[PDB]
């Protein structure tokens, strides 16, 4: 199995250490719902190759512009979250996000993940964003997103029921395995 | 890590830790706190066991085993004996604070109700001091640690078959060199979320939310003078590329 290494970046509210906890896990806690990740090596088996994938978060770095590229050495696979509850986590994607990954990962695939879709019908979020004059991210406007920033793809998922989580490490096993 | 301290922070959270008849005995919202503050506690004696690793089996191994140029174990593994010096008291600390909680004939149930005064006293004085010292070397030298790592992993036969060897055990697997480094630069701005997540289930005692809201404000200070201290060293920089920045 060859070592390949993953890192989410993303708004602290974008539910990234969650996706990190819920798959690391197989599970979404029962009991106590972690504050933190620390990292973990998954082993995984796409499309008959064995990888063992190093995860990383980036959470608590948010506001520190020299700690936090020190998570970026040798990454062969971006995930680059926002959450369908919030629209402005998706407005920091392009302009704040997108430039730091392109100039400390040169070369790196992207995945576009939109996270908290369970969030997409529902009344209470819809009632929320509402009194601000928005709405949850329509999957059309996440995939725009991805293809205007040269992601290689687009992908949704929910930490709370599992959906589209597994899909999400896996392709991302497939991208750090491209030339 | 030690077995007692390995089994007392085995399970997932406070409430799987302490005994069932005594979780009964408090109510949600002190629950909520101590599961948070078992976290902080949890993660702090996993910090604590990295950098032995990194100073027991990495470091020393090296040392004791491998014909290194002079210079080569310490641009691997900066600053790691003083790491280990600052992590290790506040890991005393907080498993004492602990310790004098438990419930008489018990070594498993107590509750933690003045953690902030704690935090406030790591997070300021000479501690806060050394702590921002040695992060601002750290974090400084952690591009240039990688870089030599790599270069003896891939041209040394004898480096790359020791590292083979002490990474080989399971109980490694996520605390390779380079993952070790990585680890240990992303601890400090764990503290942040940790402290305001115990705060936030803190209000029952008001002196008690004043101190975590003066340690959280005291974490933020040392982790903004660290991010302005930092620039990363470079082996062959030279010092018009330095002037230049
Ligand atoms: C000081 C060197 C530098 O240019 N750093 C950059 C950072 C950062 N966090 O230090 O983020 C960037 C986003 C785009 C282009 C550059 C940078
Ligand atoms: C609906 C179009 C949109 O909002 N943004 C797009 C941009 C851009 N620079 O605004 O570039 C794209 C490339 C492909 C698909 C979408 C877009």
């Amino acid at each position: 199995a060859i070592r390949k290494k993953l890192v989410i970046v993303g708004d602290g509210a974008c539910g990234k250490t969650c996706l990190l906890i819920v798959f690391s896990k197989d599970q979404f806690p029962e009991v106590y719902v972690p504050t933190v990740f620390e990292n973990y090596v998954a082993d995984i088996e796409v499309d008959g190759k064995q990888v063992e994938l190093a995860l990383w978060d980036t959470a608590g770095q948010e506001d520190y512009d020299r700690l936090r590229p020190l998570s970026y050495p040798d990454t062969d696979v971006i995930l680059m979250c926002f959450s369908i509850d919030s629209p402005d986590s998706l407005e920091n994607i392009p302009e704040k996000w997108t430039p730091e990954v392109k100039h400390f990962c040169p070369n790196v695939p992207i995945i576009l993940v939109g996270n908290k879709k369970d969030l997409r019908n529902d009344e209470h979020t819809r009632r929320e964003l509402a009194k601000m004059k928005q709405e949850p991210v329509k999957p059309e406007e996440g995939r725009d997103m991805a293809n205007r920033i040269g992601a290689f793809g687009y992908m949704e998922c929910s930490a709370k029921t599992k959906d589209g989580v597994r899909e999400v490490f896996e392709m991302a096993t497939r991208a750090a395995l491209q030339a | 890590s030690m077995e007692m301290d390995e089994k007392d922070f085995a399970a997932d959270s406070w409430s799987l830790a302490v005994d069932s008849s005594f979780l009964q005995q408090h109510k949600k919202e002190v629950m909520k706190q101590q599961d948070v503050i078992y976290e902080l506690i949890q993660t702090e004696l996993h910090h604590v066991r990295t950098l032995k690793i990194m100073t027991r089996l990495f470091r020393t191994g090296m040392l004791e085993e491998l014909h290194l140029e002079p210079g080569v174990v310490q641009g691997l593994f900066p600053c790691v004996d003083e790491l280990s010096d600052i992590h290790t008291r506040f890991l005393s600390q907080l498993l004492e604070r602990r310790r004098q909680a438990l419930c008489p004939g018990s070594t498993r149930n107590f509750v933690i109700h003045r953690l902030g005064d704690l935090l406030i006293s790591q997070f300021s004085g000479p501690s806060a001091e050394q702590m921002c010292k040695t992060y601002s070397e750290f974090c400084s030298r952690h591009s240039k640690a990688l870089k030599l790592y790599k270069e003896l992993y891939a041209r040394d036969k004898r480096f790359q078959q020791f590292i083979r060897k002490v990474t080989r055990p399971a109980v490694l697997k996520r605390h390779g060199v380079q993952e070790c480094i990585l680890l240990v630069t992303q601890r400090i701005t764990k503290y942040p979320l940790l402290i305001s997540r115990i705060l936030q289930h803190s209000h029952g005692i008001e002196e008690e939310r004043q101190d975590l809201t003066t340690a959280l404000g005291l974490v933020k200070e040392l982790l903004s003078n660290v991010d302005e201290g930092i620039y990363q060293l470079e082996k062959g920089a030279r010092l018009q590329e330095i002037y230049n920045r």
